[PDB]
């Protein structure tokens, strides 16, 4: 009955208030899901459906929860006042995050970060979640677009992970301490670790550092490529060979002395590029002169053209 | 659909128009363009200019939160003229309009 269930509702909520998620397994059967014959209001059913989602998230069963919220998404579109949309978006983003679908969750959180209904702190939290999910996402151009979009934002400058987004987008070298800080600030479910540990983030950061070091070096020794990536020299050679083989780098490995060669910058095209740069500097300097002193610049121009 | 048949590796980047400084009409049209592509470029050419430089200006959309609503603004970009011997020769021949070592 309605009143009988309601009376136990507040008692169960107060009992759960002790921050006991172990009991969240049994609270699912305490909620009157289908015991009533009558069809309740759409808002009540949707709110119950949404509150079951975060409870099951603590129960670590997202596989069925995905389809469970997908089938309620159809009815979620209607009978929403204002907060149903916000709650549904937050729950969908969280369940996408928990299923290691980091790139889609990043887009969802980025979209959520602009809704004006929620508070500013919620917007910043959504932005932080989007940044973390983008960084943890899989390599590709899709994730690159999201990285550029987050970099163009400014609200991202006050996040703790900006120092790593800046190096991730601009192709810089992430040292050990920055990665350690980022991993420390991460959540346990985001720290995936396929097979023998080999944390996926730790492998992606190594493969990004090796790719970024290809623009600063002309040829690097194994013993100092390993000390730059913080790995043994044999591991550095193996990773370099793997990346050079398939499609991910340009260069070749000489194993006798031990050196991996990146691009060599042939002399004559380099000479042409430097000529281009010197002429570009001439043009920019002339524009600056013409802009910071127009009255003298006009007299100077009309002293050799009409000469 | 038509142009994907001819040029296969070319992709949509943004839109262009003619006028002076960016205008609210332009920032309204940029929303419709951005509905298609995440980061579309904006190009503005001034056909009636008064300076001594090329009137082409390039902008990119940057969104911001202020006063309790989201406003989208334009950030200027610096461009460089691309290099190609065929394009350079054609451009020079078109610009000039009238011994082989002379």
């Amino acid at each position: 009955e309605e009143q009988v269930a309601s009376i136990r509702q507040h008692l169960a909520s107060i009992y759960e208030k002790e921050e006991d998620w172990r009991n969240a397994a049994q609270v699912l059967v305490g909620i009157p899901l289908e015991t009533g014959q009558k069809q309740y209001n759409v808002d009540y059913k949707l709110e119950t459906y949404l509150k079951i989602a975060r409870l099951y998230l603590e129960d670590d069963d997202p596989v069925q929860a995905e389809a469970y919220i997908n089938r309620a998404s159809l009815l979620q579109n209607e009978s929403t006042n204002e907060q149903l949309q916000i709650h549904y978006k937050v729950c969908y983003a969280r369940v996408l995050d928990y299923r290691r679908k980091f790139i889609e969750a990043a887009q969802r959180y980025n979209e959520l970060s602009y809704k004006t209904i929620v508070h500013e702190s919620e917007r910043l939290e959504a932005l932080k979640h989007a940044l973390h999910c983008t960084i943890l996402a899989s390599a590709g151009q899709q994730r690159s677009r999201m990285l550029a979009t987050l970099f163009k934002d400014e609200r991202c400058q006050q996040l703790a992970a900006y120092g790593i987004l800046e190096k991730m987008y601009l192709d810089r070298i992430i040292r050990g301490n920055q990665l350690q800080e980022f991993a420390a600030m991460l959540m346990p479910h985001q720290k995936a670790t396929t097979a023998d540990g080999s944390s996926i983030l730790d492998r992606a950061v190594i493969e990004h550092n090796l790719l970024s070091a290809s623009k600063l070096y002309n040829n690097i020794t194994f013993e100092e490529l390993g000390a730059l990536l913080e790995i043994p020299a044999a591991k550095a050679e193996k990773i370099a060979s793997q990346m050079i083989t398939e499609g991910r780098m340009n260069g070749f490995i000489d194993q006798i002395d031990g050196i991996v060669h990146f691009e060599t910058r042939e002399a004559l095209p380099t000479w042409d590029k430097q000529i281009q740069s010197l002429c570009f500097q001439v043009n920019n300097l002339l524009e600056k002169i013409s802009q910071t002193a127009p009255e003298w610049t006009a007299q100077a121009m009309e002293a050799q053209m009409a000469q | 659909e038509q142009f994907k048949q001819v040029f296969k590796e070319l992709e949509f980047l943004g839109w262009y128009t003619t006028g002076g400084p960016p205008d609210p009409s332009d920032i309204h049209v940029h929303k419709q363009v951005c509905e298609i592509i995440e980061s579309p470029l904006f190009l503005k050419l001034n056909p009636m200019t008064k300076h001594t430089d090329l009137p082409v200006s390039v902008f990119e959309s940057v969104i911001d939160i202020i006063n309790g609503e989201a406003t989208m603004l334009f950030a200027e970009l610096t461009y460089t003229l691309a290099t190609e011997e065929a394009e350079r020769i054609g451009v020079d021949h078109v610009a000039r309009m009238t011994s082989t070592v002379a």
